[PDB]
């Protein structure tokens, strides 16, 4: 089995600087060339940087030049990319991949570069009334992810979890809603289970009628 | 090196035919990949060197080339295609992507089926309420959802939020949150929310009187 896994990355201050690694498996980095491309959210792909572990040669993008710096350690079969001065431009997600067409990919760290505090969300309950609809509230947060599940992973069928929406704060809210018959309100329990890893927040909240 | 995409967005039944041109600005030889990616995700190769099938994609896709015209076509559409894909140069660093092209699955109309969530205790605790409207399940993606605080129709205290296409039934489903301060809330009884959908006759009116 082969794959890629990036670490590294969250919330930096504006000209702050972070770093990171993307492990490699199955493969030698040196037999290929290894590529970090970004992306915006909702905004498209843009390359930034590419490198061949075996010689060391860096190849960049001059919307990154200079502030950026992608290293290679062969005998640890990890690429790096080293960033300073980071701008609210170049908040996206940051992926890893390998050449020759770019084939197996990395699920991707996220950086985010603001001047926001990181906060944990506040986790409200919304009851059905009188099919019935229930869900939960996720408030003022940030940075992102946030996992929401329902009953640990039990409940799965007609669950809708609405992306994050930007608020007049600076900080973010998202909902997240199942579609249960009216029937399961009184004898059937629903929890659902909130996760925010940037505050290390962690909330389950049984939503009742 | 400049890429171009065309269609920017897309909407095509299952079944169907969907063709997809990419423009380069300058030569680019055979250099091209073709890119698929689901909502966040990763980008997964579909077409290597602008005609080669990747191990792995159905024989459905395919790659052509005129040029500095490349074309990916589908020849059978599924539903469990709904994604943005990409045209990516690697003649010349820099590789330069294309804008995207979201497809969306076409489907026949679906009302929406709405509730209204009125504020709960703890956030009215906290000092701000929220009213969320629920739209569930719907098709087009198109919906006016108004807001009516004692029969007042608001303005720009909403924020909407929709899913992406359901993987089985290609609907789409949406929130309207109204976020007031509490001390608003607590002046005003009718809270109604009104959708108006080309799946619904006439706007449904989902609404709750504090104090229920
Ligand atoms: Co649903
Ligand atoms: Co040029």
């Amino acid at each position: 089995e082969v794959q890629l896994v990036e670490s590294g990355g969250g919330l930096v201050q504006p000209g702050g600087s972070l770093r990171l690694s993307c492990a490699a498996s199955g493969f030698n980095i040196k037999d290929t060339y290894i590529h970090w491309v970004r992306q915006a959210p909702g905004k498209g792909l843009e390359w930034v940087a590419r490198i061949y572990p075996t010689n060391g040669y860096t190849r960049y993008a001059d919307s990154v030049k200079g502030r950026f710096t992608i290293s290679a350690d062969t005998s640890k079969n990890t690429a790096y990319l080293q960033m300073n001065s980071l701008r609210a431009e170049d908040t996206a997600v940051y992926y890893c991949s390998r050449w020759y067409a770019m084939d197996y990919w990395g699920q991707g760290t996220l950086v985010t570069v603001s001047s926001a505090s990181t906060k944990g969300p506040s986790v409200f309950p919304l009851a059905p009334s009188s099919t019935a609809a229930l869900g939960c509230l996720v408030k003022d947060y940030f940075p992102e992810p946030v996992t929401v599940s329902w009953n640990s992973g039990a409940l799965t069928s007609g669950v809708h979890t609405f992306p994050c929406v930007l608020q007049s704060s600076g900080l973010y809210s998202l909902s997240s809603v199942v579609t249960v018959p009216s029937s399961s309100l009184g004898t059937q329990t629903y929890i659902c289970n909130v996760n925010h890893k940037p505050s290390n927040t962690k909330v389950d909240k049984k939503v009742e009628p | 090196i400049q890429m171009t995409q065309s269609p920017s967005s897309l909407s095509a039944s299952v079944g169907d035919r969907v063709t997809i041109t990419c423009r380069a600005s300058q030569d680019v030889n055979t250099a091209v990949a073709w890119y698929q990616q689901k909502p966040g995700k990763a980008p997964k190769l579909l077409i290597y060197s602008a005609s080669f099938l990747y191990s792995g994609v159905p024989s459905r896709f395919s790659g052509s080339r005129s040029g500095t015209d490349f074309t990916l076509t589908i020849s059978s559409l599924q539903p469990e295609d709904f994604a943005t894909y990409y045209c990516q140069q690697h003649y010349t660093t820099p590789p330069t992507f294309g804008q995207g092209t979201k497809v969306e699955i076409k489907r026949t109309v679906a009302a929406p089926s709405v509730f209204i969530f009125p504020p709960s205790d703890e956030q009215l605790k906290s000092g701000t309420a929220s009213v969320v409207c629920l739209l569930n399940n719907f098709y087009p993606r198109e919906a006016k959802v108004q807001w009516k605080v004692d029969n007042a129709l608001q303005s720009g205290n909403s924020q909407e939020s929709v899913t992406e296409q359901d993987s089985k039934d290609s609907t789409y489903s949406l929130s309207s949150t109204l976020t007031l301060s509490k001390a608003d809330y607590e002046k005003h009884k009718v809270y109604a929310c009104e959708v108006t959908h080309q799946g619904l006759s006439s706007p449904v009116t989902k609404s709750f009187n504090r104090g229920e």
